[PDB]
């Protein structure tokens, strides 16, 4: 719906007041910008019971991903799941959004899909994942250009943490060392995913193999290229 | 009359249900636009697929009713079928001694 | 030779003078290095030098002026020869990007030189610039290996000028004529000669060559040596030579093992042939009853074949008087039974 | 198939159990589906979505080296070209590898050889050339029985490309001497002859007046039909191995034998790169609704790309090196062939 920035502003005023009792929001394809981004900014503070926020197909820029990160960053707030996708982002919105995982203790979701990240935002963001102090649950990451030395800090990162249990790393260009480095990640009983998004065919046998020997540890481990596998039923089915 | 109409049944078969539903909408609004010729929105409305085609057929005629399904067919950003459908009417709109004794043995 | 500065100055005036004629040079083992340095300098623009073969114990300063003479956009020597050249990787890049930038010579001779495998990678990726017309190469005893063998067939594919290529002392028997086979089926490769020599061949090759060579292909001319076929080798070999589509000219067969009961498979072969020019025979124990069918059937045959080569464990005069029936029976034959400049390697 | 264990059926398991039974002493492979109701793939959370997923369903062993191939979706038939002869397959029985031909099509002449192949779009023709031949033949599909219905002359010449327009009745094709040759099918007679370039053109695509064609000398020129003008050259920089049009927008897709694909438009001379492999492209296809195009090379891989900035949803590979690629007109099949064989993966989204 073409709501646009006063849309968005009007409905930024009413949820201004403590007494509103949503806990569930989105907004695909509003026709939003970095000043309707800077309205739910300033509305998302001191706001406690929304909780599932989602802007995706925006061209919500760099800036206003500064802006709600810069919100999101005081304990107070009460966010756990924002994903927007196609929103146009670089390196340096992953570095503060880096900073907002490792700092925030609300969040647990995130969702970072069609977006050229790079290897760089990428290094930032296995920066933020390495402290113990983060809690995020699943981490959505799809087309985002990796390569093998990016590659190489997440399995280190992952190798590191302990929290997070869903992943996804499909339409990716991965070496086969960098998957070697990865699988020796997976592998080590430190890191617990249950839920990882990768299709097993796509690549040679000697890595096929790799896979299903990390598979056949950990029987627990599931590795299905289609997410959204055994994920929670209340996210899809609200929406329709 | 039949062999004609034959063919544009089998095309609007690929169209969805939803195409369908555009197909007949962007139809009943052509109708609305032009004059000369009239067709009533409740009778489009009832009408599916094969009813379609042949009520087509009945009112504007062969040629003509192609011509309309292959214009709507470009609207709807379709442009394969409407290959195809230009091809299928261009196919099915007319236009406008020793050997009788061996065999005798043999016998 | 070991020179001095004030010889090896007045010697490269005269060198780079406009009153020298030279048009072959050979510079292997001149000491010290900034003499053979500056020799090589003398060459940069030549208008008469159109051969250079390079030679020395130490390299670490011949690339350079190597480099320094292929980039020269005068330079006009066709043919380029370097032998036993130490080298590293940085170099062959350098020398690769030179051979990038020449457009003169079309015959190239690396042997004995410490090539990897990436140093033949960066030569291939070389080649398959569209703007190459390197027509002849060799890579003798360059240590390659079979996944060389694999970019060489992408490069067979792609190339659009190489012709002759050598492949002798290499251990890339069975993948690489798999890859090379790859390479080869393509119904528009240029390759016309090729050489293949202490390669490992074996019958699974050998039956790759005669899945090549009963379709119409491109290579007139195969070399096989130090390589037993014998059996099943020979009868694939065989098979293939009888068929009347075979345009191959020249064979050539040395240290095969070729046993009788494979030989008169091969003499029907040879009886049934009409298109081969050349044959070579060599080590093979074919003294008894191999050589005996063989000059019967030669002396009761009448094929296209020239010059024909073998060699006797003990004759007699029987055989002599066939040797003679030969001659008469055909007069066009011309047959031995007594190595650089050998045949294939003078035409490459 | 090859890539799974083993393949198996649902009755053939009770087959095999009944065999053992006489003589006395997921899981299962699905067959391929036709009905847009059968499919249902559950919507995204006619169609220009972009594929995700793949899966082999088929084995065809054709005998010979595989040089090209053609996928029809209206009827169900695969066909398969080799040196020597076409050989036609379908796809309705249920069977992991079939070794038994619909049809086949020998070609018998003393140094006679095959090397393209082209389907029309409506299904009811089929081109064949090669070297040394006497004429470029086109084949009955629609009627009763397979037959030869036309012939299309060149005398001493060896075509290595083939391509026809069906809407202004034309035919072209390519030959070693750097001559195309125009045909209008309903006389069989020569209209117009293009020539000036030695090298040849290994490629050439038509879509309305223009034909795009390209070679090793590292050009891509673009005629009309129309005038005799001379070809607009666009220069680049390594030799090019396979072009394709996109139907819908102003693009031309090629492959440049150094593992890098580019776009290029119609209207302008604007340039960007798509992809990077490390190979040789031998063939690139596009998808008929535009949304997306299949990649061949020489290093065992086949790849589906993304149109709008290039980046690839994903790819299979293989034993070995892969030479042609062909898409179904209903989006849903893809048939590539190496050695060999030739392989049928579906698509689903």
């Amino acid at each position: 719906n073409s709501l646009g920035n006063e849309g968005v502003n009007l409905l930024c005023r009413s949820m201004r007041l403590p007494h509103c009792s949503l806990q569930r929001l989105m907004l695909n394809q509003c026709h939003l910008d970095t000043a309707g981004c800077g309205f739910l900014a300033l509305a998302l503070m001191g706001n406690s019971w929304l909780t599932h926020l989602s802007l995706s197909m925006n061209p919500v820029e760099d800036n206003g991903v500064k802006l709600l990160c810069e919100v999101m960053r005081e304990p107070s707030c009460h966010l756990q799941d924002l994903e927007l996708v196609k929103c146009h982002l670089t390196a340096a919105c992953c570095e503060s959004l880096s900073c907002v995982i490792s700092r925030s203790r609300h969040l647990k979701s995130l969702d970072l899909t069609d977006n050229a990240l790079g290897d760089g935002g990428v290094a930032a963001l296995c920066e933020g994942l390495k402290q113990k102090n983060s809690v995020l649950a699943r981490l959505g990451l799809k087309a985002c250009g990796l390569t093998s030395d990016c590659c190489e800090a997440l399995s280190l990162a992952l190798s590191c943490n302990r929290h997070l249990t869903s992943l996804n790393l499909v339409q990716n260009n991965f070496s086969p060392k960098g998957m070697m480095k990865l699988c020796s990640a997976f592998a080590c009983p430190t890191s617990n995913l249950q839920i990882i998004g990768l299709w097993k065919w796509q690549y040679p046998v000697q890595i096929r193999k790799l896979l299903e020997e990390v598979q056949l540890l950990k029987p627990r481990v599931v590795i299905d290229g289609s997410w959204h596998s055994f994920d929670e039923d209340d996210r899809y089915w609200w929406k329709n | 009359l039949t062999f004609s109409s034959y063919g544009l049944q089998w095309c609007l078969y690929e169209l969805d249900k939803e195409e369908f539903q555009t197909f007949k909408e962007l139809l009943k609004k052509k109708s609305s636009e032009s004059t000369t010729c009239s067709i009533p929105q409740f009778e489009i409305e009832n009408a599916n697929v094969e009813c379609l085609a042949l009520l087509l057929h009945e009112y504007y005629g062969a040629s003509l009713a192609w011509a309309t399904s292959i214009s709507i067919f470009e609207n709807m950003n379709l442009r394969t079928l409407s290959e195809k459908a230009r091809d299928d009417m261009k196919r099915h709109s007319p236009e406008d001694g020793d050997t009788w004794d061996y065999k005798s043995h043999v016998m | 030779s070991f020179l001095s500065a004030s010889l090896v100055r007045i010697l490269c005036e005269q060198i780079a003078s406009d009153t020298c004629h030279l048009q072959r040079v050979v510079f292997k083992n001149i000491s010290p290095a900034d003499a053979h340095r500056n020799l090589c300098l003398a060459l940069r623009g030549h208008k008469t030098v159109t051969y250079l073969t390079l030679q020395g114990n130490d390299q670490d300063d011949m690339f350079p002026a190597l480099c320094e003479v292929l980039r020269h956009p005068e330079c006009n020597l066709r043919y380029l020869g370097l032998v036993s050249c130490s080298a590293t990787t940085q170099q062959w890049a350098d020398l690769s990007l030179a051979l990038e930038v020449n457009q003169s010579l079309t015959c190239v001779n690396l042997s004995d030189n410490e090539l990897l495998d990436e140093g033949a990678k960066l030569l291939y990726t070389t080649l398959r610039h569209p703007k190459c017309f390197l027509q002849r190469l060799s890579l003798e005893n360059c240590h390659l290996t079979e996944a060389n063998c694999k970019d060489l067939a992408a490069v067979l594919v792609v190339s659009r000028e190489l012709t002759h290529l050598c492949l002798a002392k290499n251990p890339i028997g069975n993948t690489g004529v798999k890859f090379l086979c790859e390479g080869l089926r393509y119904p528009e490769c240029k390759l016309q000669t090729l050489v293949l020599w202490n390669c490992d061949i074996t019958s699974d090759g050998c039956c790759d060559l005669t899945k090549l060579l009963q379709e119409k292909s491109s290579l007139l001319c195969l070399d096989l040596g130090l390589n037993h076929i014998g059996v099943k080798g020979m009868k694939f070999l065989c098979e293939a030579l009888r068929k009347p589509l075979c345009n191959l000219r020249c064979l050539w067969l040395w240290g095969c093992s070729i046993p009788p009961f494979s030989c008169e498979d091969l003499c029907s072969a040879l009886s049934c042939n009409q298109s081969l020019v050349t044959l070579d025979l060599g080590q093979n124990p074919l003294g008894s009853s191999g050589v005996k069918m063989l000059f019967e059937t030669l002396t009761c045959s009448s094929g296209t074949l020239r010059t024909l080569r073998l060699k006797i464990d003990d004759f007699n005069d029987e055989l002599n008087k066939l040797l003679e029936e030969i001659e008469e029976k055909n007069p066009q034959l011309i047959i031995d039974t007594e190595e650089r400049p050998s045949s294939h390697d003078f035409m490459i | 198939l090859f890539w799974d264990k083993e393949p198996w059926f649902w009755h053939d398991t009770l087959t095999e159990q009944l065999w053992r039974i006489f003589a006395g002493v997921s899981r299962f492979l699905q067959s391929i589906s036709w009905d847009p109701e059968d499919f249902e793939d559950a919507w995204k959370r006619k169609r220009l979505a972009v594929p995700c997923k793949l899966e082999k369903m088929r084995i065809l062993a054709h005998g010979e080296l595989v040089l090209a191939t053609a996928i029809s979706s209206f009827t169900r038939h695969v066909f398969t070209c080799g040196r020597r002869g076409i050989k036609v397959w379908s796809l309705t029985g249920q069977v992991a590898e079939d070794r038994f031909p619909e049809s086949h099509l020998p070609i018998q002449t003393p140094g006679a050889f095959l090397r393209t192949c082209l389907l029309s779009s409506n299904s009811r023709s089929l081109l064949t050339g090669g070297y040394n031949l006497a004429s470029v033949s086109v084949w009955d599909l629609a009627a009763p029985s397979l037959h030869v219905k036309e012939q299309l002359p060149c005398a001493g010449l060896n075509c290595q490309a083939l391509d026809a327009n069906l809407d202004a009745n034309l035919a072209f094709a390519s030959f070693t001497s750097g001559v195309v040759r125009i045909w209008d099918l309903r006389d069989q007679s020569v209209v117009r002859d293009l020539k000036g370039y030695p090298d040849g053109v290994k490629s050439i695509v038509v879509k309305g007046y223009n034909i795009w064609t390209g070679g090793p000398d590292a050009c891509l020129r673009c005629w009309d039909q129309r005038t005799i003008m001379k070809p607009l050259e666009y220069q680049f920089k390594s030799q090019i191995m396979s072009l394709s049009h996109s139907p819908q927008e102003d693009w031309v897709l090629l492959g440049m034998a150094n593992g890098q694909q580019w776009l290029q438009s119609t209207s302008g001379s604007q340039r960007h790169m798509v992809g990077q492999k490390d190979s040789v492209i031998l063939s690139v296809k596009f998808s008929p609704f535009g949304q997306w195009w299949a990649s061949v090379g020489m290093d065992d891989f086949l790849g589906v790309y993304s149109m709008p900035a290039g980046t690839k949803v994903f790819e299979v590979p293989e034993m070995s090196p892969v030479t042609c690629c062909d898409v179904s007109s209903n989006n849903r099949l893809v048939v590539t062939g190496s050695g060999e064989h030739a392989s049928v993966y579906q698509i689903t989204y």
